[PDB]
């Protein structure tokens, strides 16, 4: 019986009130654009949006962390070397702005050192993502903006095949270009070589070098396309598993354990891992809300008062609405609580409070690489942490309003079954 | 995964009230905290919420009356509310935001003259 429960639960009652009325419904549905406007159209405020910055933040600060430390070397088919050095710049060497991989006669791969071939796909990652980081990532709702990317390396000593014509597809290794075009998006590659003799004017280093140039264009900075890159860089460390050993500052913050495989940071790397495995389900609910757009009034139809039982098929929209908007809410409060350093414990808490969570850089824009960003992550995490958390305390009444908007869709899914 | 409230009463318009909130430390920590309010025949509105770092901000139909609080040390939230109307009559609840998904039993304010 109704009336017996409806003493209980009075709050079920309004419920049901509110259900039949289609003035309290328009209002809800109202409620549910203005929140979806803040969801996907906002940044500062957004959850959504302080969610997907930190997990992408989260990857380029492990990295800014440990690249440095990591062995890279051998030839272009990751195979050994007798005599290579390859440079990547751009890149958070020690007190450099450049990464060398020069390690010769051991075989790439795990617990050995990071094949060229991985490391210029973590590379590339890593520079496509700091110069979008750099520029400020878009809105969640901006699907089509692009950003350009540059990035340099180099290769010198005898044998060293990485910058070679099977390696680059460019012809002519002393100035040659070659273009070629990817993807829903065209992205165009330009790379371009330049040979360096040892004695030439300029050139520090003793020695002759190449010198690849490639120019990305129309690299989507979307964040699916962005988080799809932050998942290359981890899970290129994670497969490649190179080993490192690091320099412990004497002082400083002490990094454990010292020497070994870069997949042996598991609790971070997994870590890291769940957020962008998040962050991608959270920037998925934004096809569900657009293609539920709750901006038409609902009521009777032909000047009949409103039926709740026949005149509701506009319900199992507003429903999915509402729910894929908690949802993102949800998620995005969950990549923050994958991370933040208040609900951690032992070595990983150390990790992210000593290492991840600070720069050392002397605050410089996002995405800046110095001689001093090494072992540090220099991704503005904890400030990102942060504003998830002031954004999730200014999201107090949207939240409600979708719970109720929720409530009153399920309401007349119910009733109209 | 407990939530449990007091501090309620009934009181007389002009006055004080300081509500208390005893929250789990798997809800608490890290969370923003919030306080929530359900009056008769409306359904639950949000009231004022609270970071771990300590930054408060209100609904409108609160703000400049009531003081949100937490003490990080012991799990505790509060709602220091003065100037209090006939308006504040309602159910108090807290929670996390976003919301744990049961409620703990709330606290009974009624201000009447
Ligand atoms: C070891 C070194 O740096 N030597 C310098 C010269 O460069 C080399 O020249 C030889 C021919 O004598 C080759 O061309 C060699 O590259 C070939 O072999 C490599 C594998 O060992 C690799 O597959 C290359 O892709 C391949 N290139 C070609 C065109 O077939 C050169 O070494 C390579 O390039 C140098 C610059 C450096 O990056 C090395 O790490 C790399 O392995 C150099 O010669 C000049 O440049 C060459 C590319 C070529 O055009 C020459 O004819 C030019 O004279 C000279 C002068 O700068 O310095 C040598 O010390």
């Amino acid at each position: 019986n109704l009336s017996k429960l409806l003493t209980r639960y009075s709050t079920l009652n309004t419920l049901i009130k509110l259900s039949a009325d289609p003035s309290a419904i328009n209002a809800a549905r109202e409620n549910l654009g203005a929140s979806a406007k803040n969801l996907i159209g906002d940044t500062k405020n957004s959850p959504a949006y302080q969610a997907v910055l930190l997990a992408i933040n989260a990857a380029v600060g492990f990295w800014n962390v440990l690249g440095y430390a990591t062995q890279c070397g051998g030839n272009a088919n990751g195979q050994e070397s007798t005599s290579s050095t390859t440079i990547f710049n751009n890149e958070p060497g020690y007190r450099s702005t450049s990464i060398t991989c020069s390690l010769n006669r051991y075989k790439p791969g795990y617990y050995g050192p990071m094949s060229i071939e991985n490391f210029k796909k973590l590379n590339e990652a890593y520079q496509i993502l700091q110069t979008a980081l750099n520029k400020g990532l878009p809105a969640l709702k901006e699907n089509n903006g692009t950003v350009s990317v540059t990035y340099t390396y180099t290769c010198s000593g005898e044998g060293n095949d990485n910058c070679s014509k099977k390696a680059t597809g460019v012809s002519d290794q002393n100035g040659g270009t070659k273009t070629k075009t990817q993807t829903g998006k065209t992205v165009t590659t330009t790379i371009s070589s330049k040979v360096v003799d040892s004695q030439a004017k300029g050139n520090t280093t003793r020695v002759s070098y190449t010198e690849i140039t490639n120019k990305l264009d129309g690299v989507p900075d979307s964040a699916q396309a962005l988080l799809a890159q932050a998942s290359t860089l981890i899970n290129t460390i994670n497969t490649a598993c190179p080993y490192f050993s690091v320099t412990n500052k004497s002082g400083g913050p002490q990094m454990e354990p010292t020497r070994g495989k870069l997949c042996g940071f598991t609790e971070e790397i997994s870590a890291i891992q769940k957020m962008i495995t998040d962050a991608q389900e959270l920037v998925n609910q934004t096809s569900v809300i657009n293609e539920h757009e709750q901006s038409t009034p609902v009521g009777g139809n032909n000047g009949k008062p409103f039926n709740p039982f026949t005149d509701a098929s506009f319900a199992q929209g507003m429903l999915a609405n509402a729910s894929a908007q908690a949802k993102m809410l949800n998620l995005a409060h969950q990549v923050g609580q994958t991370i933040n350093p208040d609900n951690l414990t032992g070595t990983f808490k150390n990790f992210v409070t000593g290492f991840l969570a600070t720069c050392n850089n002397k605050g410089s824009p996002p995405g800046t690489v110095t001689t001093q960003t090494f072992a540090s992550g220099c991704a503005y995490v904890e400030q990102t942490i942060t504003n998830l958390n002031n954004s999730i305390a200014h999201f107090g009444t949207q939240e409600q309003q979708i719970q109720q908007a929720e409530n009153i869709a399920d309401t007349l899914v119910n009733f109209g079954s | 995964v407990q939530l449990q409230e007091s501090g309620g009463g009934l009181v007389q318009p002009g006055g004080s009230l300081r509500l208390s909130c005893a929250a789990s430390g798997s809800i608490f920590s890290g969370n923003v905290m919030g306080w929530y309010r359900q009056a008769p025949g409306k359904l639950r509105e949000w009231v004022a919420a609270i970071t771990p770092q300590g930054v408060p901000n209100y609904a409108d139909s609160v703000k400049g009356r009531f003081t949100i609080s937490r003490d990080n040390a012991k799990n505790m939230l509060y709602l220091q509310m003065s100037s209090l109307k006939p308006e504040d009559t309602a159910l108090y609840y807290c929670n996390r935001l976003p919301n744990y998904r049961s409620w703990g039993q709330g606290t009974q304010v009624t201000v009447s003259s």
